[PDB]
């Protein structure tokens, strides 16, 4: 089977900026590639045709381009409106296959995400869960590792988080890591701890709550 | 002047069926190809069907071939794609689009479509054995005595709904910035569950009353919970 | 000998031995001529009467398994050796063809082996024991058997209108002899336009049925299903004998109808409230359709007083097809079933009907005469007579039996029969055959048919017109480019056929008997642009059709080198104009009137040369033949100049150039000019007719609608007075008078 592998997965760039998205096939592809512009929730909208060919009505500012097995789409000066994600798509025979994707993102300098620990609520307890959540609020990049400790002991497998799409005034992510288990398990437990690891702070930082208070 | 509208969507239990409906107006639908691209929440594009131009002989990927069937009606003009023992995996939305005969080719071994000019809207279809429920509304308030200078972060706890989506407001749209909602997960359970937040300055907290109002029209919930 | 010299011996011994004992133990005997005369649909039923008294002789029991052998119905010639073998041990020679013919067929059953070790002690060591023996194993096995199956499936999937592969996959479940699973999908193949339209598919579907019914599986199973089946035999029995009228010969088409006959006396008894009901109330009236069409095609060739008798005939067998009520619709299971239905009663009343016309048009009444001295049941046994040889039994014949009362004897109705047309287009899949017959049987008549709508029923969603017009690509073919074309089709054809006869009516032939009325090149055009219309072409020979379809266009469009004589060109503008100028709609009016304008202005650079009596560059190959039959001469050039100009000054009004069309119309006289003028009159007026506004301007508007009345008027009364110009009115009299009454009351 043929693979289209695009890469980077995500990039980081600013205005003005000449961005470079490539797709690389696996076994020797004729010039019937194609790429697209997908936006947050949209339906995707064609930008290139045939490898090098352009879409009529695409700015002008796009060019596709071919080196070997690897397709590159390129974007002279990058615009405010070119913010979103890009897909690669090979048509071989009676197959078509698209790459993983590649979002663009505003770049901006650091931020240190300021945390906040809350614990579940007494109506929780009532329905027999206890969820604990972790607030990560406005930071930058979207790289960050949150991990979970009760009675200072590692949780794994049991937890998840979700992180917002970058905010459109400050160009900053946000992140809720939600702890789940029984209230039996909650209430065998004092200590809780969210720690949060992130290039923006200076050294790894922790919030902590004890049942009770 | 020229569209694609799908339809046919809406949730399903898993083995179940559904059909959707691609209606195409503006270009002579004989000559063009169709095809339908699937994408999952957070993942990428996934093809799973096409029609050649002229004649209709049907392609598919192999995570769905034998199950899905896409057809074509000169008569109705539109294009559709029956799917049969739907599984979770099948959770995605669901886009048409066309490649005219200009831009498809036959050659030895099979054919190839040189782009995808024309798109849909895009009908979700949800596969989940988990039957409709109301949210329950967990408050989050800050454990907090001005932590963070003049400023507190107080959110609410979306939980054990189904299916997608919840919408969130914050004293009834008052509240509008600082505001920060989550998308949801899928718990192993089978339901949804989010997060809502806000921040707001510490000195206002006990004096400006903060209320989180969620609905779930697809349950006909509606719930606001004070924190 | 001949037919006349055996048919004439029926008198001779009937004369000598007329009790119905001797009539039948004559049957070997008068079936031993028949044999010799070609004829084994009769021989078949003499020799099996003989039988029905002589039921123990083994020379007659073979003489049928043999014509069976030449009827290569294998189950039925086995049977036949097997009793003549058993009556008499000592007929070796059948021993072996027994054993010949079981394994030949099919060896899944023992009885094949069974018959091939007798063969063999009776012939030590033959070369055809051996023969036999190696047929027998060639058979595969049952792991050879599903292969088989799995590649007719997989080939299937992506060819399902493939006629070879769907009758292999009937005698692949006959081999198995699984025939539920053969019929099964006999049924769900019957929904399938194509597949009903094939002559050889249908012959297979009329057979994997009859087997069905005389099958131990039909009984063991149930007796609830039995109707269902049941129905699509009749319905099978419709479509092979359509066409089995058009290509095979005459004695082919008549054996047909004795099985149509034989199914529906068999069918008649049920009765009951159910689609198989009502599948009966159909398919009668087809039957008496086919069967005048067959009586037709006797006549065609023979003699004159054969030819009246026989139209006579013919007349009365269409009259009791189109009275036959619309079958009940609402009382099938599916959509898709009763859809068809209707869609064959619509044929049948639109084939029958243009015939009872042509068959009227040669005289005054002339069915009422028709009815009034056939419809008497003397005319039952003279149909029954002139289609069939008397010998059959005539009370199991539908056709004897039948109850001829009240015939309606009322000619049809052409707002009816434009119905009927349109809602049948889709009865023969729009063979080029099927339409250009329709617009030959309008061709006579006053009122013309609505072509554009048998377009539209057909090719759905195809644009009147193409907005990129400058190529000749044939992704940009339109409905007006398809209606041009059958206009050229139909013209065409009329002329070819006016040619034929001189050198020897031609209304008068039914669709089935007249051979192809299109040039192969015009049917593969049709047949291309359908395939390519509908998606169901090859990806391989799309290129190919494609580009089959692009050839044509630059003719149908009037460009570079068209194979155009001006006549047509002209039929073409004229037939768009009035086609158009009688439409509601202002964006049909205005495609419509831009291609008539179109092809006049294609037109006139030739007129005037032919105008000063030159000569015109005759074609290379043209797509529509020409002809000297209606080359242009002067004395209608001036009319045409005239007849045109009026169709510039329509477009002019309709893009808005209202000054410069009113000075052109009131240039001419002519009625249709004054229903232009009166139409654009009373635009200008309704308009401004009731807003507030300066009143003198509302006293001009007035002035208006005065001349809209004026107008109206002088149609009428120039209408009522001669009956020419009535024909010459763009829209009908009483649309005239309609719009009159409300000019007036506002």
């Amino acid at each position: 089977d043929i693979q289209m592998t695009q890469s980077p997965s995500s990039l980081s760039a600013s205005v003005g900026d000449r961005v470079t998205i490539t797709c690389r096939a696996s076994q020797s592809v004729s010039s019937a590639v194609a790429w697209y512009q997908q936006k947050p929730g949209k339906a995707p909208k064609l930008l290139i045709y045939s490898a090098s060919s352009l879409y009529s009505g695409v700015p002008s500012r796009f060019s596709g381009s071919r080196s070997g097995t690897d397709f590159t789409l390129t974007i002279s000066s990058l615009q405010p409106e070119d913010f979103a994600t890009y897909y690669c798509q090979q048509s071989s025979s009676s197959l078509i296959t698209f790459g993983q994707g590649t979002k663009v993102e505003i770049k901006r300098t650091v931020a240190a995400p300021s945390v906040f620990i809350f614990p579940p609520s007494d109506s929780q307890l009532k329905s027999g869960t206890a969820s604990v959540v972790c607030l990560l609020n406005n930071f930058y990049p979207r790289e960050a590792k949150v991990q979970w400790k009760v009675d200072n002991a590692l949780q794994s497998g049991n937890s998840q988080e979700s992180v917002t799409e970058q905010d459109s005034k400050d160009s900053t992510y946000s992140l809720s890591s939600t702890l789940t288990l029984s209230k039996a398990d909650y209430e065998k437990h004092k200590v809780y701890a969210c720690e949060v690891t992130h290039q923006g702070l200076s050294s790894p930082v922790t919030k902590s709550f004890n049942r009770g208070e | 002047e020229v569209q694609l509208v799908e339809s046919g969507g809406g949730l399903v239990q898993p083995g179940g069926s559904l059909r959707l409906s691609c209606a195409a107006s503006g270009f002579n639908f004989s000559s063009s190809s169709i095809h339908w691209v699937r994408q999952a929440p957070g993942k990428g594009l996934e093809w799973v069907a096409s029609i050649y131009s002229y004649s209709g002989y049907t392609s598919y990927a192999d995570s769905v071939k034998g199950r899905f069937t896409i057809s074509a009606d000169t008569s109705k003009n539109t294009a559709y794609l029956q799917m049969n023992s739907l599984r979770a995996e099948d959770t995605a939305v669901y886009y048409c689009a066309r490649s005219p005969w200009r831009w498809s080719g036959v050659s030895d071994g099979g054919f190839y479509y040189k782009a995808l000019d024309y798109w849909g809207q895009g009908t979700l279809v949800t596969v989940s054995s988990a039957s409709t429920k109301g949210p329950s509304v967990f408050p989050l308030a800050p454990s907090s005595k001005s932590t963070s200078g003049g400023t507190a972060a107080l959110g609410c706890l979306v939980k054990d709904y189904f299916p997608e989506p919840v919408t969130v407001s914050w004293n009834s749209g008052a509240l509008t910035s600082g505001v920060h909602t989550f998308p949801a997960v899928l718990q192993s359970s089978g339901l949804y569950s989010l997060s809502s937040v806000v921040t707001v300055p510490s000195s206002s907290l006990g004096t400006q009353t903060y209320i989180c109002n969620v609905n779930h029209k697809p349950s006909n919930t509606k719930v606001d919970k004070k924190v | 000998r001949s037919k006349a010299d055996v048919e004439r011996y029926i008198a001779s011994v009937q004369g000598s031995t007329p009790s119905p004992r001797q009539k039948s133990m004559k049957g070997f005997y008068f079936a031993k001529l028949y044999y010799e005369a070609k004829e084994y649909d009769l021989a078949k039923k003499y020799i099996c009467t003989y039988i029905n008294v002589q039921e123990r002789d083994p020379k007659a029991h073979r003489f049928l398994g043999l014509l069976y052998e030449l009827e290569e119905n294998t189950d039925k010639a086995v049977e036949c050796y097997r009793r003549s073998v058993e009556l008499n041990p000592t007929q070796k020679d059948l021993v072996l063809k027994i054993a010949e013919l079981l394994c030949k067929n099919d060896v899944t059953d023992g009885r094949a082996k069974y018959w091939l070790e007798r063969a063999a002690k009776l012939f030590p060591g033959s070369p055809a024991i051996y023969k036999l023996k190696e047929q027998l194993l060639d058979c595969e096995g049952e792991d050879g058997w599903n292969k088989l199956f799995d590649l007719i499936q997989s080939e299937l999937y992506v060819r399902p209108d493939d006629v070879h592969v769907n009758i292999r996959l009937v005698e692949v479940y006959r081999s198995t002899k699984r025939l539920k699973d053969a019929v099964a999908h006999c049924h769900e193949a019957e929904r399938n336009i194509a597949l009903r339209s094939s002559l050889e598919w249908n012959s297979c579907v009329v057979q994997t049925l009859k087997e069905y019914l005389e099958s131990l599986q039909c009984l063991e199973s149930d007796k609830s299903d039995w109707r269902a089946t049941n129905t699509d035999l009749l319905l099978a029995y419709a479509n092979l004998m359509l066409l089995t009228l058009s290509t095979r010969d005459v004695q082919e088409s008549r054996e047909l109808l004795q099985s149509f006959d034989s199914a529906l006396q068999s069918v008649k008894s049920l009765g009951g409230n159910d689609e198989l009901s009502a599948t009966f109330l159909e398919m009668k009236g087809h039957f008496y359709m086919h069967a005048g069409s067959l009586l037709l095609k006797m006549g065609q060739h023979s003699s004159n007083v054969q030819w009246r008798a026989l139209s006579e005939l013919a007349a009365l067998c269409y009259l009791i097809a189109f009275q036959v009520p619309r079958p009940k619709i609402k009382l099938i299971k599916g959509e898709a079933g009763q859809n068809l239905l209707e869609m064959m009663a619509c044929d049948r009343l639109s084939q029958s009907g243009h015939m009872l016309l042509n068959l009227s048009r040669g005289k005054q009444d002339f069915l009422k005469e028709i009815v009034e001295t056939f419809a008497n049941k003397s005319g039952q046994s003279a149909l029954y007579d002139a289609l069939f040889s008397s010998q059959s039994p005539k009370d199991t014949s539908f056709l004897g039996s039948d109850d001829i009362g009240n015939i309606d004897v009322r000619e049809p109705e052409l707002e009816d029969l434009t119905r009927y047309d349109v809602g049948a287009i889709r009865a023969h899949n729009g063979s080029l055959q099927h339409l250009t017959w329709l617009g030959l049987q309008w061709n006579s008549l006053p009122a013309l048919p609505g072509i554009r709508k048998w377009l539209k029923q057909l090719f759905h969603h195809l644009p009147h017109e193409t907005s990129r017009l400058e190529t000749n690509a044939p992704e940009s073919i339109c409905i007006l480019d398809l209606e041009v074309f059958l206009l050229g089709v139909v013209y065409t054809s009329h002329l070819q056929l006016k040619e034929k006869c001189n050198s020897h009516q031609p209304l008068c032939l039914p669709l089935p008997v007249c051979k192809q009325l299109c040039t192969e090149r015009q049917k593969s055009w049709w047949d291309a642009v359908c395939t390519l219309i509908h998606r169901k072409a090859v990806p391989g020979n799309v290129a190919k059709l494609r580009l089959l379809v692009q050839h044509e266009i630059n003719t149908l469009r009037a460009q570079e080198k068209h194979g155009l004589q001006p006549a047509l060109l002209v039929h073409w503008a004229e037939c768009l104009q009035k086609m158009g100028s009688g439409l509601n709609s202002f964006y049909d009016q205005r495609e419509y009137m831009g291609r008539s304008v179109h092809y006049w202005k294609k037109v006139l650079p030739l007129l005037k040369i032919i105008k000063k009596k030159n000569s015109i560059p005759e074609p290379i190959d043209p797509l529509f033949k020409h002809f000297h039959s209606v080359d242009i001469q002067a004395s209608e050039i001036v009319e045409y100049e005239e007849d045109a100009h009026i169709t510039f000054a329509i477009l002019d009004a309709v893009n808005g150039n209202i000054e410069d069309a009113v000075t052109a119309f009131e240039s001419i006289k002519s009625v249709v000019s004054y229903w232009n003028l009166a139409l654009i009159f009373h635009r200008k007026a309704e308009d401004i007719e009731n807003d507030a506004l300066s009143p003198e301007e509302q006293e001009e508007c007035k002035n208006y609608l005065r001349k809209t009345r004026d107008y109206l008027i002088k149609i009428i009364d120039d209408s009522d007075s001669n009956l020419s110009v009535v024909k010459k009115l763009p829209v009908p009299l009483e649309s005239v008078k309609e719009m009159l009454n409300s000019v007036m009351q506002e």
